[PDB]
């Protein structure tokens, strides 16, 4: 049923930037929100921001504003996060997740390891 | 923000063990606290909200409860398909804060 699929790899060149996507299945997509979230393991997992794909509106961790930007394709109900001028500490996994059910994070996906060589 | 901590990072225990994981925030933040597992295969599941609400489809052996600044999770039985890490989320205020995780291994 409902389900977010996002490629499970990205090898990227720092300074460079890179588009992550999150393709949703089997639910409104216009009508949820997308939470995109970052995991360093032992740095542990951070918020990064949300999107409103029926609106378009966006909210941030004023702690990635500079370097995160999200945004969606409404035709292909797919969501997307951009990474500005990777660095090494850019190197984490990235999980979007969906809000259902009146929660937040109620579906992941299974999330893209990034790697800035 | 609101900092969550979780003291251990990782936690050693045998099957059957019952075992609890604990997590501090930095301030009240009225029971709005959830928790997450991230199984081997790295998917990432809601097992409980609200502190002690179980999601839907969570075996009955987890359970949560706290108040204040202090929370815990409880696995009354620990079975080997538990082995994963857990990371508790404060959803009092934005921006939405985690704890480190906890990572649960056999022995």
């Amino acid at each position: 049923q409902v389900q977010l699929q996002q490629p499970g790899a990205e090898l990227v060149k720092p300074g460079t930037s890179v588009k992550l996507s999150c393709k949703a299945s089997g639910y409104n997509f216009t009508s949820y929100w997308i939470n995109w979230v970052k995991l360093r393991p032992g740095q542990g997992l951070e918020w990064i921001g949300d999107i409103y794909p029926g609106s378009g509106i966006t909210n941030y961790n004023e702690k990635f504003k500079s370097k995160a930007t999200l945004t969606v394709d409404t035709s292909s109900s797919t969501a997307y996060m951009q990474l500005s001028s990777l660095a090494s500490e850019d190197s984490a996994l990235y999980y979007c997740a969906g809000q259902y059910g009146n929660l937040w994070f109620a579906y992941w996906g299974q999330g893209t390891l990034v790697t800035v060589s | 923000d609101i900092q969550m901590t979780q003291t251990t990072s990782s936690l050693s225990a045998s099957l059957g063990d019952r075992v609890t994981i604990s997590c501090r925030a930095s301030q009240d933040i009225n029971n709005y606290l959830n928790w997450y597992q991230q199984k081997p295969d790295g998917t990432v599941k809601l097992l409980i909200h609200y502190t002690s609400r179980l999601h839907s489809g969570v075996p009955s052996r987890f359970s949560g409860s706290g108040s204040g600044t202090d929370y815990s999770l409880t696995i009354s039985n620990l079975e080997q398909e538990d082995i994963a890490t857990y990371f508790c989320q404060q959803g009092n205020t934005l921006p939405w804060t985690f704890g480190g995780g906890t990572k649960l291994e056999i022995k």
